[PDB]
């Protein structure tokens, strides 16, 4: 019991000493794009996207 | 004495049309702004 608290104690104590980490960043784009276009002087012919 | 029975059908390809397809009155309409509720999914996307 004595060695694992002075292991505790001494394992607590000793962490000051360095303090860093990573990083990441992300880039994403999401496309729902359901578009409609019509042949203009003729409605009655039209494309969908 | 001519007795028989025949049944065809409406060559789709050439008739089969002349109707009112109704593809359209709904395809020039809400289809549009009903899509432009990315405006709602980006907003709970953002809590999401």
């Amino acid at each position: 019991v004595v060695d694992w608290f002075v292991n505790f104690g001494d394992v607590i104590a000793g962490f000051t000493g360095g303090y860093s980490d990573d990083s990441g960043a992300t880039a994403s784009w999401r496309f729902d794009d359901k578009k409609v276009f019509h042949l203009k002087n003729i409605p009655s012919a039209m494309v969908i996207v | 004495d001519i007795n028989f029975y025949t049944r065809q059908v409406i060559d789709p390809r050439l008739c089969g049309g002349l109707a009112f397809s109704p593809k359209l009155n709904l395809f020039r309409y809400l289809d549009a702004m009903s899509l432009s509720w990315n405006r709602s999914r980006l907003k709970i996307s953002r809590a999401t």
